[PDB]
């Protein structure tokens, strides 16, 4: 059967004492006036987001529950039984029999690996709330000496169990009622002796929304701006380029010999799928530091001008490959712009570059007249003159050869051991993109609210055929606010206009909570032919 | 340096006979020594480098370890394809020097 | 894949790999001589100094050199000392 | 206006940065736009 | 100098490099199929190489990992199943001849809640007498402050340690002892 | 209000964080509270 | 005023701090000075 | 303690028997102990003498010597300790 | 000293059987002193070059100090050394 | 410290405490492995007291004067820590 839950299932959301206050709480609650399933004395009811369980009886007919996923031995299931002496809780691989129900041995046949066990201590109403969040199974409860009653009573915490399992179904171990929880905002009124004596379900109806807006249980006559209606996206789409070839990262990172830092090597990366997961297989403990991005997000973006600069330095100079750093390497060899967007991947290459004898394949410029500008290369060997003399000639006194060799050896300490460095420079300045992460493209949905992703530009709105024409070098259009209002579809290359989803202001006309609970609703700046009416909770 | 001294002059065994091989040297050469394999008539192959990271696609059974001049080749299931004159090659310094040949028998 | 034919002085003709990235050695096993990718580390044997000279023509992928002689390719780009220094591919003979 | 953040688009900030740094950037943007709204409201009150 | 409520030590052993995966918001086999830290994780991850503890010349087969799984796990959720996906569990075979990123590390993860509530696990601080009716600096289970403490008429409940005002300032406290 | 900080209680922030990061969180709180005070005083001036 | 920055001199911030965070602290100084100017202008509007 | 009375059974006590590898060892008259077998805590690895456990009962039943390591995988800390 | 076929790493260790005594224990893992073992005992071995030093003798030190191999299965102990008075 | 007639012996090595002065390290390069520091920043850096030790050894042992080495000189005559800042100037 089915019955009305009324205003039941409120539970103390925290462990803090409060008095003479109206507190707002966002949590998994039982919506007011909900349709609860009534069973009489039973089946395996699902676990949606948490359950409110009530039991009107006077004979302890209800003894426990069995939460789990398959409720068989192939998975792990939670077990809770209330034996007259104690309460037993056991998360453990249970081959539950088909009709569990005093001989406790008629519930499950086998109890394989048990990762958690626990033991503890006029009809009556035993209300319970079960939740499963972050591996914790939380239980709140309340007993009341008593169709569910129509009074207010709040449930107190009982136990949080670190059971570490998914719970999708449960069953009552044998009148019991089963309601379900949803994420809701509630306005709870605490008493002077700290008792929750009333609540408002903010999402129940317009009057409740007015009550929560004003933070009061009584509303005076008037018209109140309560919230804004917003059409929710029906579906999501992804539109990335059709390219499928993988980027030539192996020939960069897995190169037999790297360049010298003074003559550092630059490689252009284009027309490819850049899967950065292939990284993380370099000389372990490697440094992967990004500027303007996070390493974990690179796989989800699209890049315009991707360049891989590779060279070898000594370990203690890896700190110098960063914006604004100073030193021989950062001043005469390889400078990064202060506004660098990209990533520096450095890793010890002792077992590739060090030579017992002294490796002279890797040089660095130690003396330069002026510093270098960003991403500039100097491969000249003229003699540096630190003296006023006409040094023009050969080296000598105050006349130094500018390049010096690292002479990497296997016996050096880490600080002077070779490190292979790769700098990935890319412009996330949207623009037409050629390198993109591994991402699947859906179909293009027009004239409909959707979540969209165009080459990494994410948004929500309505896409329509645009009359604007982009120049070949343009991929997005921008408005006065500098928000993207037009986009060229990466695959078909058509121009789409982006418009926000339908939304507007809502006002509630109330004669006064004292006079009545009837309300009228004004959808501001909207005509009725356009007032949202979507049945399911999608609008 | 240096003088590789394969120290069996030769060895012999049968299918399933795990056999060990060794060779010595003048000075220390750390792990910079490899072991090749010359099957009769054929040109030498590669088995392992530094006695740890076995060459890819090579039967792991051929292996060994040791520093300086201590080098101990070690198989587990010596088989028809494991009969050949293996060499120890020092690579620490140059001139690079080879061994003389632990020609295995049938 | 790698092909190392000991054509021929001796003139090895490399194929199947990037000749410019690896060191090359003659061995006759009585190693003869070695040379690096840029010919910056040319190392001979105790019996050859003044007689045989090793060289390489990277443009044509040739190992030239003024018991049978082999044509091993080094697994790495430079002279003996390296954790990865070895002769991982040979030719046939000469 | 970026108010010292990487971009004026919140979605780009969230799609390029992890929460630890996205928090700094988004706090900058939210504070800047809250200040802009507060300035608008103060000027409206004075004009009213 | 703190008092913690729900302290839990989660222990396991993983192959070196994958320590990068033991953190909020990481991706990978370990973070997706075996052990997922919450995004809002409060606590300390302590990892350390274990060569002379768990390394084996012959392959250590005592330490397994779930290489395949239908979906990715949820925070602090455990999948001990063994059903064929391919067999879902592999082994490391840690060896002292392996590299360092391939060597085993013992990872412990201490997770705790620092949010009021009665405190059970409290660090070493000692305690003094209770001074009433006089402005004092006070420290109640790590709740530090300054003020006058008086006997209260608040009707707390056994699950409540602190009382709060409309500013979210603790204005009533149950003495720990 | 946390104003993007980890907590609205200054003592909790100081008692659980090293000064380097503690000061970042405290800066968020101080900026938010200063803005609250400034808004209060501006509204008071207009009302006056 | 520093507004919680290292110093109130732009050159000090821009010659003692990494360009990464020097721009951040400079933005903090700019917002502080913009706020002081807006306070001045709002009080001038009320007095006017 | 640790008691391991040989009788075959060792009456393990005073330690977590299910945390260490074991080895039976027979005193050949006037000779070495001549290790007979080696079993792990889980029994996954079992070594048998060329001439030749229920963790609940704490009794190495080979139809005794303690191992510092849980099993052979402790192959850097392998050393018989208590007979 | 202790001798063996080929380098057994450090998996050897020197035990101690002395008058009527069940095997003693010392310098575990061949390179680390045991709990409650003075510094008068010590030893080290790389490959098969194991060498246990000594500094002094006692009324119990007189023993048959052996070796024992745990580098591979079936276990081989080693030779004895009866210290006469 | 760079033109003294006879230098000390590695075992009886000297230790000067140069302090309260301007140290032109560029005067070198006319006579230089620096650890925990780069030669180009040495000028714009400052320290409490640069400890200038000086001695003489054979070329083969110069490598031992460095962080992390464990040769004979590095372990029996002048033990330099595995981590340290300084500029070993040998010639
Ligand atoms: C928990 O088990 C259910 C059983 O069907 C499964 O569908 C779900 O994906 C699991 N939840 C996880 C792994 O977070
Ligand atoms: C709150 O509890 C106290 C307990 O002493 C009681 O005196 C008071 O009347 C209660 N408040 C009510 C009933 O409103
Ligand atoms: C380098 O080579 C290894 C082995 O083939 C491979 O696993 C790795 O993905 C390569 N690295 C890159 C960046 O391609
Ligand atoms: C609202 O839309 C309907 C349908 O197009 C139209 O007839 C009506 O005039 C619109 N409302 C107003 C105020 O124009």
């Amino acid at each position: 059967a089915y019955t009305n839950s009324f205003t039941r299932g409120v539970y103390y959301p925290d462990k803090v004492f409060r008095s003479s206050v109206l507190h707002s709480t966002q949590d998994l609650f039982l919506p007011f006036f909900s349709n609860v399933t009534w069973f009489h004395v039973n089946p395996v009811l699902p676990f949606n987001d948490g359950v409110y369980f009530a039991s009107i009886e006077k004979s302890n007919i209800i003894r426990g529950w069995i939460f789990g996923t398959t409720l068989d031995s192939k998975t792990q299931s939670l077990l809770i039984v209330n034996n007259a002496t104690n309460v037993v809780i056991k998360v453990c691989e249970f081959q539950f029999c088909n009709d569990p129900f005093e001989s406790e041995f008629r519930v499950y046949s086998s109890a394989n690996n048990c990762t958690f066990e626990y033991v503890s201590q006029f009809k009556n109403l035993r209300e319970f709330v079960f939740k499963n969040i972050d591996g914790y199974f939380k239980i709140y409860s309340k007993h009341t000496p008593i169709d569910l009653p129509q009074g207010f009573s709040a449930l107190e915490p009982l136990v949080d169990l670190p059971i570490g399992i998914n719970i999708t179904r449960f069953q009552t171990l044998l009148a019991y009622y089963v309601g379900y929880l949803q994420p809701r905002t509630f306005l709870l009124k605490y008493n002077e002796n700290g008792t929750i004596t009333d609540a408002v379900d903010c999402a129940l109806d317009p009057l409740s929304e007015t009550k929560c807006t004003l933070k009061s249980f009584t509303v005076e006559k008037g018209i109140y701006q309560t919230s804004n209606f917003r059409v929710q996206p029906t579906e999501s789409i992804v539109r990335f380029p059709n390219i499928t070839n993988l980027c030539p990262f192996d020939e960069v990172f897995n190169a037999t010999r790297f360049a010298s830092v003074y003559a550092w090597n630059r490689k252009r990366i284009s027309n490819c799928v850049a899967d950065y997961s292939v990284l993380y297989n370099l000389a372990p403990f490697f440094t992967f530091k990004c500027y303007g991005v996070s390493p974990t997000k690179l796989n989800d973006l699209c890049f315009t001008n991707v360049y891989a600069d590779s060279f070898v330095i000594r370990g203690d100079e890896v700190r110098q490959i960063a914006p604004g750093q100073t030193g021989n390497i950062a001043d005469y060899n390889y400078k990064l712009p202060d506004d660098f967007t990209g990533c520096v991947i450095a890793w010890n290459s002792n077992k590739l570059d060090s030579k017992v004898s002294g490796n002279y394949n890797y040089l660095y410029r130690l003396f330069r007249k002026s510093n270098l500008k960003p991403f500039e290369r100097d491969i000249s060997t003229e003699i540096y003159q630190a003296g006023n003399k006409p040094c023009n000639g050969v080296a000598g006194f105050n006349c130094y050869f500018p390049l010096r060799s690292y002479s990497f050896r296997p016996t050096y300490g880490v600080g002077h051991q070779p490190y292979r460095v790769v700098v990935l420079s890319f412009e996330l300045l949207h623009a037409p993109a050629t390198v993109c992460g591994p991402k699947k493209s859906t179909n293009l949905v027009k004239n409909k609210c959707v979540n969209f992703n165009f080459n990494g530009l994410k948004g929500t709105g309505v896409l329509t055929e645009s009359n604007k024409k982009f120049l070949p070098f343009q991929q997005f259009g921008r408005d006065i606010a500098d928000t993207t209002d037009a986009v060229r579809d990466p695959q078909t290359l058509e121009i789409l206009d982006i418009t926000p989803c339908s939304f507007g202001g809502v006002s509630v006309i109330t004669p006064g909570t004292n006079t009545s609970n009837q309300v009228a609703v004004l959808y501001q700046g909207v005509n009725c032919t356009e007032v949202p009416v979507a049945i399911h909770a999608d609008q | 340096d240096i003088q590789m001294t394969q120290s069996p002059s030769s060895l012999s065994a049968s299918v399933g006979d795990r056999v060990t091989i060794t060779c010595r040297a003048s000075q220390g050469i750390s792990s910079y020594l490899v072991w090749y394999q010359q099957k009769p008539g054929k040109a030498p192959k590669f088995l392992i480098y530094a006695a740890s990271t076995l060459q890819s696609g090579v039967p792991s059974r051929f292996s060994g370890s040791g520093s300086g001049t201590d080098f101990t080749l070690t198989i587990s299931s010596l088989q028809p394809e494991d009969f050949a004159t293996y060499y120890c090659q020092q690579l620490y310094s140059y001139p690079i020097t080879f061994g003389q040949g632990t020609r295995l028998e049938i | 894949e790698v092909q190392l034919v000991e054509s021929g002085r001796l003139s090895c003709a490399a194929s199947g790999f990037t000749f410019d990235d690896y060191a090359m050695h003659w061995v006759r096993l009585e190693w003869v001589s070695g040379i690096s990718w840029n010919s910056g580390d040319i190392g001979y044997a105790d019996s050859v100094k003044g007689r045989f000279t090793i060289s390489r023509d990277n443009a044509k992928n040739s190992l030239h050199l003024q018991a049978l002689y082999y044509c091993a390719k080094d697994k790495t780009y430079d002279s003996p000392g390296y954790f990865l220094n070895s002769f991982d591919y040979w030719g046939q003979g000469t | 206006s970026k108010f010292g953040a990487i971009s004026s688009v919140l979605n780009d900030i969230f799609s390029r940065l992890d929460p630890p740094e996205a928090e700094v950037q988004i706090d900058r943007l939210i504070t800047g736009r809250l200040q802009s709204l507060q300035t608008y409201v103060t000027q409206q009150l004075i004009r009213a």
